[PDB]
């Protein structure tokens, strides 16, 4: 009896339902916000930016209010665009598994001058989104729809939702089917198919799949596929910290750029968060060495995932790097700035970050964007001075009509990281208790290839770690319990919607800054008392005083 | 309907720019043109493996350019040879004109398009290509039913198309309006890098070869003669400075004689010691 | 006790020598890579 | 306390020292990339040259040349010309496909 509800926790299913929950109860994402951007929409690329920048602020909250409103202007996306949007439908529906499958089929198929190839492989890859890292049911369906897939486009999302639901599981068959698809040398399909065999066989140290693909990269023809190769070859040896430096010194010494890309990759992955001074040496020298832009650009950033355990000494090392004169490397150490402090709101990288947002190389500048938007994610104006006046600039850029495309897409996406999640989210490479948080890692890492492709970018999702703290009853249900906030209300409370007590009281969920988790207490009027101190906060539970009847939070539907 | 991606590259091999510029070169004052052969091995990759010149004619860049009876016997026989690939597209040299479409070079790549919907129609400037910058571009098209319907010509899904800017010359002369400007990258393998790095490998000799002894006296008395002079100026300068609040420098020009002197005086030095030693009768 | 003081205060002198070594350093690397950008 | 300030005090010793083999590293590299660039600029004063009269200085960058091909142009002043001698009247080469005063 016991038993099965331990195995029930375990499983995921009562934590995923408590954040959805969580998220839904405390959607407070403005539209406003959405509004204005989509008045200041010209062009394709800036419309599908808005279209991912409203999956990210509704990332699953369920809360597709802006598309619906809005159906007539996002008919606008076609081709990869229209993919991509039937893919962040996915991230808008985050852990809604029970209804998954009935939900994808409300958006049935449908047959026009597009071959809807694009909104089946969409929704392939959305509904491996759903599931990310839990696809345990969703996968016998997706292996039997990409088995019997026969478009191109359909066999690429449905190898990217494949990959991500089915994260880290090293499963082998459906490493079977996505290496028969790889093999099959296509390159729309080729990027999902290394993507894919870089998540399923994730942090495995493989010898026979890691063989297969530089295997496959040192063979193929087609540079998709070796982008794709390479962030698998990446995501295969995650955090396995000295056991890669065989493979480390093989890409290394690679002739190809995308190997030696994939080496730098599998640098930040292998050693994220220790900090080891071997894998900043390599780093640095390969950022001040190589030849290929790329390769510096992504050696620069691998920084961010090596140091993000210590924010406070990564502008140190950052800052000569924001001021290269090669543009590259200056995007690289901006998106290093960003995945390194991202969630801190640490003053010294936007110190650092603010004269880099008026690059005169456009893709600097929209890299400089998307990082202060990671810094600055859930911060406010007490917290950290300069977020009103970033997202003053953002919206500038995106009102200035002369300002770049690239530099657009941007600040697009930088409004939807800054209030992401309803401001119900932060990312955190480091868990809770100071974990290295794997499925955001990998989000973040997946989400820096956007920069290659478009649709990868709903990869961050996964690095959206709700702030909340949940108090749960001996049935586990959630009693109506208010918790105290030792601090002033604006200091951490939302940001102003667009258009003094010393304390304030949070109820059941709490959505908690993780700077106001330190200043957060429980009355001692309440029958309840922690179990583990608040500080850590999370999913906490109370232990009751009191035999008065239990008011239990009523379940708000779903949407 | 699929359009071709923004992220779609040309690869165009060291040798097909090695022959373009030389070709180009030889046709000054006059135009060029010539056959790129290759292949498309994806809807993102053009790889021009090859490219062959064609004869000159009276009529200049044009369809009627092209002979098609030395187009035949050229590639069946290359074919033969052993590079038995598709004809990718054209070349023409716009000699100080840069890289633009002119109406004739529109009307010659429908003529090409119309064999295959993939098919650039690169050029090259063969005057402005001086030591440093190569000036060319490789444009395929813009279908008129895609412009005036109000659809972008090509979509987008990454910024390696916007890695480089497009310039208002070719802008003016109809880029992004009739055709597009398709990223262009250099195959370059190690083998053909080590293979170009003998045009400048010196030899094994002058690494041991001593300069004229009497020319290094004479060098070393000027450098010193203008060492003394920029000394002087030095010296003047400072004079000032010390009746100077913060308000050519001699003393850089000082600084880069010294590391010339520098150089060449350890240079010739080691350099005779070693011959001394490695070039023994022993 | 007295040993832990002693080797802190010699990593704090060391330290602080090759924090004014790194400040010249990235000053020289700033006014060379000013002038390959200019 | 004591053992943990020790231990801090290790890792950012370590820590200087690998910036500090860093910016070794990327200052030769930057040295090269400058003997370069300064390459680059030297080439752009090769010939031919077109002559051309230095009208007017705009800015400290910037100047009015009358081309002897009978045009004027608001082109760019190179940066190691000495300015003093830039006299109006003088007599400068420009570069042939931008006109700027090399
Ligand atoms: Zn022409």
């Amino acid at each position: 009896n016991q038993t099965l509800k331990m195995i029930k926790i375990l499983s995921g299913e009562m934590a995923i339902e408590l954040h959805l929950q969580f998220l839904i109860r405390n959607n407070n994402t403005d539209l406003m916000i959405l509004k204005n951007t989509k008045d200041a929409v010209r062009n394709s690329v800036c419309h599908t930016a808005t279209v991912i920048a409203n999956s990210f602020m509704h990332c699953g909250t369920t809360s597709d209010q802006f598309l619906r409103d809005n159906l007539e202007w996002l008919a606008r996306a076609t081709n990869w665009a229209k993919f991509t949007a039937t893919a962040s439908l996915g991230v808008i529906h985050k852990g809604h598994e029970k209804e998954a499958l009935q939900l994808m089929a409300t958006y049935l198929p449908k047959d026009t001058s597009p071959g809807s190839a694009y909104q089946e492989g969409g929704g392939l890859y959305a509904l491996g989104l759903i599931h990310a890292n839990h696809g345990g049911d969703i996968i016998d369906y997706l292996l039997n729809q990409l088995k019997n897939a026969s478009n191109d486009i359909v066999r690429h999302g449905g190898s990217l939702g494949l990959g991500l639901a089915a994260m880290g599981t090293a499963r082998q068959d459906v490493y079977d089917l996505l290496k028969t698809n790889l093999y099959q040398d296509d390159a729309v399909t080729g990027e999902a198919a290394g993507l894919a065999l870089g998540l399923v066989m994730l942090g495995s140290k493989n010898a026979q799949a890691i063989e297969d693909m530089v295997g496959y990269a040192q063979e193929t023809q087609h540079e998709k596929i070796l982008r794709g190769l390479a962030v698998g070859i990446a995501l295969v040896m995650y955090g396995r910290m000295e056991e890669a430096d065989a493979l480390i010194e093989s890409l290394c010494r690679d002739k190809d750029p995308i190997l030696r890309r994939s080496g730098m990759y599998t640098v930040a992955m292998a050693y994220c968060g220790s900090g080891n001074n071997k894998a900043i040496r390599r780093l640095l020298h390969v950022a001040v060495s190589d030849v290929n832009d790329d390769v510096r650009r992504a050696a620069v950033e691998s920084l961010g995932f090596i140091l993000f355990r210590t924010p406070e000494q990564c502008p140190s090392v950052v800052s000569l790097l924001s001021e290269s004169y090669n543009p590259h490397v200056r995007y690289g150490a901006a998106m290093a700035l960003g995945i390194c402090c991202a969630g801190t709101g640490n003053k010294e990288a936007i110190n650092l970050l603010e004269p880099m947002t008026n690059d005169p190389v456009n893709y600097v500048r929209q890299g400089a964007l998307i990082a202060s938007a990671l810094i600055m994610i859930q911060q406010t104006e007490i917290t950290c001075p300069k977020v009103n006046q970033f997202r003053q600039l953002y919206s500038k850029v995106i009102n200035d009509k002369h300002d770049d495309v690239m530099a657009k897409f941007g600040a697009i996406l930088a409004q939807g990281i800054l209030d992401a999640g309803g401001h119900n989210v932060t990312i955190s490479l480091q868990s809770r208790t100071g974990h290295t948080h794997m499925p955001s890692v990998v989000g973040v890492l997946v989400f820096t290839q956007f920069w290659f492709w478009f649709p990868l970018s709903h990869f961050l999702s996964l690095a959206y770690t709700p702030t909340c703290v949940i108090g749960l009853n001996k049935d586990l249900k959630m009693p109506k319990v208010q918790y105290k906030s030792n601090c002033k209300p604006s200091t951490f409370a939302y940001p102003a919607p667009l258009e003094e007590p010393n304390f304030q009281l949070l109820d059941n969920p709490a959505r908690v800054m993780p700077a106001q988790l330190k200043v957060l207490t429980m009355p001692e009027t309440c029958r309840y008392q922690p179990f583990k101190p608040l500080s850590i906060g999370g999913i906490i539970i109370l232990k009751d005083t009191s035999e008065d009847i239990e008011e239990l939070v009523e379940p708000v539907a779903a949407h | 309907a699929p359009a071709v991606d923004t992220a779609e590259q040309v690869y165009i091999s060291s040798l097909a720019l090695l022959k373009m510029l030389k070709h180009g070169r030889a046709g000054v004052p006059m135009e060029v043109m010539g056959l790129m052969l290759g292949e498309f091995v994806d809807d993102y990759t053009v790889r021009v493996i090859d490219v062959f010149a064609m004869p000159q004619s009276g009529t200049g860049v044009s369809v009627e350019a092209v002979d098609p009876v030395f187009q035949a016997k050229m590639l069946d026989m290359l074919k033969q040879t052993g590079r038995p690939e598709m004809v990718v597209g054209w070349y023409h040299s716009h000699p100080g004109f840069g890289c633009w479409l002119s109406g004739v070079d529109i009307n010659t790549q429908q003529s090409f398009e119309a064999l295959s919907e993939r098919a650039v129609a690169v050029v090259v400037d063969p005057i402005q290509s001086v030591k440093g910058k190569v000036v060319i571009d490789a444009f395929r098209l813009i279908n008129a039913n895609m412009m005036v319907l109000g659809h972008e010509p090509r979509q987008t899904t990454s910024n390696l198309g916007h890695l480089n800017k497009p310039s208002i010359q070719a802008l003016i002369h109809g880029l992004n309006r009739h055709y597009y400007s398709i990223t262009i990258n250099y195959r370059k393998n190690e083998l053909e890098q080590k293979m170009l790095l003998n045009l400048h490998k010196k030899s094994w000799m002058e690494g041991l070869t001593l300069q004229d002894y009497s020319e290094h006296c004479k060098h070393n008395e000027s450098v010193v003669k203008e060492m003394l002079e920029l000394a002087k100026n030095y010296n003047k300068a400072v004079e000032e400075e010390d009746k100077m609040t913060p308000e050519q420098d001699p003393k850089r020009h000082l600084e880069e004689h010294v590391d010339v002197l520098m150089t060449s005086n350890i240079v010739q030095c080691l350099a005779a010691m070693l011959d001394t030693v490695v070039f023994k009768l022993i | 006790r007295q040993y832990y003081l002693s080797k802190i205060e010699e990593l704090q002198l060391i330290v602080n020598d090759k924090s004014q070594n790194l400040r010249r350093l990235q000053a020289q690397r700033n006014e060379l890579n000013a002038k390959v950008r200019l | 306390d004591l053992y943990s300030r020790y231990k801090k005090l290790q890792q950012e010793l370590e820590f200087l020292e690998v910036q500090e083999e860093y910016i070794k590293d990327e200052q030769k590299n930057l040295k090269k990339e400058f003997l370069h660039a300064q390459e680059e600029v030297k080439r752009i004063q090769s010939i031919p040259l077109v002559i051309g009269q230095f009208l007017e200085a705009v800015d400290q960058n910037t100047a009015i040349v009358g081309s002897t091909t009978g045009s004027n142009y608001y082109v760019r002043i190179l940066s190691t010309i000495d300015r003093e001698l830039l006299k109006p009247n003088a007599s400068v080469a420009l570069h042939k496909h931008s006109n700027a005063l090399v």
